[PDB]
């Protein structure tokens, strides 16, 4: 009826955690906890942050000014505790003044009463430390970098085709901007239910599955979409593949993670996707999409997964290398 | 060392009798009914005290007894390890003689 | 601790000191005083750090004993001359108090 | 001291007393009790006057507060042997001689006299200050750290390098060899660990 | 029995006869991100008070020798108006620094050395604003709250897998937020003498993940199985039940890398695992288990163990009945 | 004479670049070089942009107001372009207001004269321009952590003895400080003028040298002191040093570089120190440093460069193979 995917076409992990014991860990990282909500989510947290702080002290110094007697509407006998307090709105102003360090000097303080000093030194403090703090948390969502890894683009669908003989799984990713990410680096996995020859059962098995570069390492130059291709060979868990159970429901899935660091901000990301059996082109290639121009070269993204039929074996890569051994 | 533990001890002697001489300054202020007196000299208006006005007040010698104390008891005490301490190193490079 | 450790330390150094005068002529035939020596050296050097923990500890209990002693003088000579002053304790029991 | 709270190498870090390490304990418990008779004076002068006078010792207060810092900054540049944060504290008696001195000498253009209490401690200031500022000279002499380009550092002594030397009144600061404060710890440790040859 | 790194990370290692030559301190700004947050509010709190209340002996001091301090008809024009008392002296301290600008005590034109001051407060109160934010900042984006949520199994186990024995371990993630670049180290630490006869009291030696591709780069969403094939070329080569009690010197060091996707920081958690804290022939039960519209990992069963038919030889009598057999 | 250094013992890298055909990039990367200046340095520069900047607006302000007429001596008619600009002393303390965000307010911009509301705002652009500039470099000041690779300590000088019978240029490194270098990474190279059977000289060729790790990897956990060993193979550059030509003027040197992220700040770092020919003693082990305690392990730093006498073959490695064939 419906299928489960491990993480989605946009990353997106699909997997429900459960009976999280919880020891307020959520809680006790508030700062990368600020970071992770959306902007409007923050922008509420950074106004009542600001707006409690105006009103709490606009309660204390409203109450100074209660207890020290200038707040009588009468002749100005003393000297008063913060001129120009008559109200809690004049308080609460005064308490903007302070804090945003706007410093109108309508509503300034006096040297009589020593406790307006010592809360005039406590807002200050708590004033720059909240600053001090939202910036922070501004500046780790500025330098958010989810965002670019939303271009990273991968085929709709991979195709399995042959390449120098042998078979292999072929995939495209592009990168979208004109900003390159530095030392690109993209691991490739099998999720796949299985069972172990001494009775193990594991649900959802990750086997890394090697890319199959020029030096056999991992960092791809991403700059035109290249085709990323793993050489099925002897050891690879794909090694018992055919388009007979290549269909919808079949537990097999091909996770993609294409990580590598941001050249603007320096903050390293990553780019998953997934490609579900059904999902999957057997005997097939991708169309060359790059061509020469007058002045440099091409790219029509316009062509991207378009996926055209070439002749192909329709048996797995063990009935081809037994065939290529006996023959 | 022998030397340093009798210095100690000498100046500890000394600072022990620093209580009779606070006991016999304090109780002597009060054994003065007039306490309405004060020291009274002037050179602009701040009233600078003299040496006898000073060991007079009773608050004085408590406080002075105070440091005193301090010195005599830390001194005392010093003079001990000092000497033990050679002690028993004598008792260490004269076990190795004999032996 | 410092005490049990101060006995059961001179213990095997006199019977170091009995057992060399008995067997003297043996030791000197292996020409094993050498290191009979250094034995006497970690015999004597364990018995005389015993000693100076227990001269420590002493002179750790007398100094913080000491310097309550000097804070009670201080606390009790500023309550009984302001006592002498107000409730005219008559500088009589303030000498007790000192004393 | 925040840092202390989490430090692990003072677990049995070693020292290095500067040159000059027991004349400046001399001089600063001399000179602290100095600073308590000013306070005596301080506050036994102004009792006559209706006004309070806090400059008589309140001056003198903040060096007791000052004097008790400066020795206890010290010994944290004494503990970890960088001797380059001597310089504030060297500021500092230079500062302290020069101003005081200043006080010192136009007392005796009032005429001030022998006799009062007050110049013969402020007279006695100028010495302990000008005594306590030739120390941390001598420092850079023996160190040589501020200018000269080849420090002549110096390293801890031998004995007291050894994990297995535990007596250590032979080498702390002067104050803990008169109160035999080293031994806070060993007391403690034996409370719960008992004590052995170990 | 002395342990490396404790289950939390936090090393059991006590360092001695540390030579400082003052590089505790130098690095200041690194110092003062490590102390806790309430001594950061200390060191916070004591950086700007003080800086204000030195600028307040400055300031007092300045209209002192100014000669408008003496309470008196304004027959000149004071050098900062309305410093009255030490009071005034500080609250103007504070309007400067913090840049308040009140307005009842301004700087007047007529103070040469006043207008100094003035510049140089702001200076040291721009430039103590700057360090002070700057180390917030480097502790805002500190991540090693976030490595607390890597989670490690309390025992790790020993069992068949594809006919070859293996260390399993089983690693895993709670917050929702992935870790980047993941890498996992195993090392045993271990007393040993070479042929040579060598005493290393602390000596690691590389363990192998056994990944697929050779390196230690992990995904991790799902908990993990993290497991060690024992091959000729493992240290555990010649390890049996029998010689797993507690007194055993034998410990293994698991060590997971990689930079946390928000704040871009990089992170370790650190656990070991004793003799007496590994499970000889047990295995670990399923904890992913698909539901209607996704999976679902279930966390009570994160370190639950169950028992495996196994041998009770050692690796190197598992191979050679193996070999024999053969 | 005298032997050169390509890395002094603590980095300091002593080659001269020369020649350098200047582009001005030394001036291009001003926010690069400002870091890289001293703190005593930094300040300089950070006092003079300032302090220019407000006596570049004080002109400006004296200026507009001797112009205007304000500075007249007089009571005049005129309302005052900025209020109490009685002379250039005046004009520079509400040039410091303006910029520093003070704002006593007895020298007010008032609401006649449009020059200096443009002005006006020109100083406010002007200053949070040079502050948010100032911030910055500080920020990565305060960032740095060069001073961390201080604490990071090498032996003073390393052996090549016995280990599992081959032959292994052993070391120690040993970290300080208690916070971590995560994904710590050792890399050792040797470098000699080495020639070529084609025919090349390579004033100073860099061969890279593996650390001999479990795992034929550089990744390193350092805790306490370890040793950085290399297993002297047919493949070893090192195979055929001789002990008789182990002298002062031999050509060789062995460059260690530590690296790793600090675990305080993130900022990679990297300690470097090279072993002469003179500074490598043959036939030498490590003392036992990491003694046992009550429930603790325990480092002897005062051991940490101690080496003693240990057999050895006094042959070369390249001998040790023939040896061994024979036997």
């Amino acid at each position: 009826e419906r299928r489960a995917r491990f993480v989605s076409k946009k990353g997106n992990c699909n997997v429900a955690h459960k009976n999280i014991r919880e020891q307020g860990r959520f809680l006790q990282d508030v700062f990368t906890t600020l970071v992770d909500l959306k902007w409007p989510h923050t922008l509420l947290i950074f106004t009542m942050s600001f707006l409690c702080s105006w009103l709490l002290f606009a309660m204390v110094w409203w109450l100074i000014a209660f207890a020290h007697g200038d707040l009588a509407p009468g002749e100005g006998t003393n000297v008063p505790c913060v001129t120009s307090i008559h109200s809690f709105s004049s308080a609460f102003l005064f308490s903007i003044e302070v804090q945003v360090t706007i410093g109108f000097g309508g509503r300034m303080v006096t040297e009589e009463c020593p406790l307006a000093i010592l809360i005039l030194i406590v807002q200050n403090i708590v004033g720059l430390m909240i600053n001090a703090i939202m910036l922070g948390c501004i500046f780790m969502k500025t330098a958010q970098a989810h965002r670019r890894a939303e271009t990273l683009i991968f085929s709709k669908h991979a195709v399995i085709t042959l390449r120098h003989g042998r078979l292999c799984f072929m995939l495209r990713v592009g990168d979208l901007r004109k900003s390159m990410i530095i030392s690109a680096t993209i691991h490739m996995q099998v999720v796949r239910k299985t069972t172990s020859p001494e009775g193990e059962v594991v649900p959802l098995h990750q086997v890394d599955i090697p890319m199959e570069n020029g030096v056999g390492g991992n960092s791809i130059f991403l700059v035109a979409p290249l085709i990323i291709y793993h050489v099925i060979d002897s050891n690879s868990p794909l090694y018992d593949l055919a388009p007979s159970d290549l269909h919808h429901h079949q537990d097999l899935e091909i996770i993609v993670i294409l990580e590598g660091v941001v050249e603007t901000t320096g903050i390293t990301t990553q780019a998953r996707t997934s490609y579900l059996a059904d999902e999957i082109l057997w005997g097939q290639r991708f169309v060359p999409i790059v061509a020469e121009e007058d002045g440099r070269y091409s790219v029509d993204y316009s062509k991207f997964g378009n996926t055209v039929k070439v002749p192909t074996p329709l048996c797995t890569a063990r009935q081809l290398d037994e065939d290529r051994s006996l023959l | 060392r022998l030397i340093l533990s009798s210095t100690f001890r000498i100046l500890a002697d000394l600072l022990g009798f620093a209580g009779p001489l606070c006991i016999f300054g304090i109780v002597d202020h009060l054994g003065k009914e007039n306490h309405v007196f004060q020291p009274k000299t002037q050179f602009l208006g701040v009233y600078f005290v003299s040496s006898q006005e000073f060991l007079g007040n009773a608050y004085v010698l408590a406080v002075l007894l105070f440091l005193a104390l301090l010195l005599q008891r830390t001194f005392l005490q010093a003079s001990y390890y000092v000497a033990i301490e050679t002690g028993i190193n004598l008792r260490g490079a004269i076990q190795t003689k004999i032996y | 601790d410092l005490q049990q450790l101060d006995d059961t330390t001179q213990l095997p150094l006199v019977s170091h000191f009995a057992e060399t005068v008995e067997g003297l002529t043996t030791i000197r035939a292996f020409r094993y005083e050498a290191r009979f020596q250094q034995k006497l050296l970690e015999y004597t050097d364990s018995n005389n750090i015993a000693s100076l923990f227990l001269t420590a500890a002493n002179r750790w209990l007398e100094v913080c004993m000491e310097y309550i002693g000097a804070c009670v003088v201080l606390i009790a000579a500023a309550t009984s001359i302001s006592n002498s002053l107000h409730r005219e304790l008559s500088a009589g029991l303030v000498g007790l108090g000192l004393t | 001291w925040g840092s202390q709270s989490s430090k692990v190498h003072i677990h049995h870090s070693t020292w290095l007393h500067f040159p000059g390490h027991n004349l400046r304990w001399i001089l600063t418990f001399i000179l602290l009790f100095v600073l308590v008779c000013e306070i005596a004076e301080g506050i036994l002068s102004d009792g006559v006057t209706e006004s309070r006078h806090l400059h008589l010792y309140m001056p003198a207060g903040m060096a007791f507060m000052a004097a008790i810092t400066s020795v206890v900054y010290y010994h944290n540049i004494e503990t970890s042997n960088f001797p380059k944060l001597l310089i504030a504290l060297l500021i500092y008696w230079t500062l302290a001689f020069i101003t005081k001195t200043i006080k010192f000498v136009k007392f005796y253009d009032h005429a001030i006299g022998f006799s009062q209490l007050r110049f013969c401690l402020t007279g006695l200031l100028v010495i302990l200050y000008g005594m306590l500022l030739l120390v941390e000279v001598n420092v850079i002499r023996v160190r040589r750290y501020i200018f000269f380009k080849t420090p002549r550092e110096v390293k801890p002594p031998e004995d007291l390098q050894d994990l297995g030397v535990r007596f250590l009144q032979p080498f702390v600061n002067l104050l803990s060899k008169g109160t035999y404060w080293w031994m806070n710890a060993f007391i403690k440790t034996a409370h719960k660990k008992p004590i052995d040859l170990r």
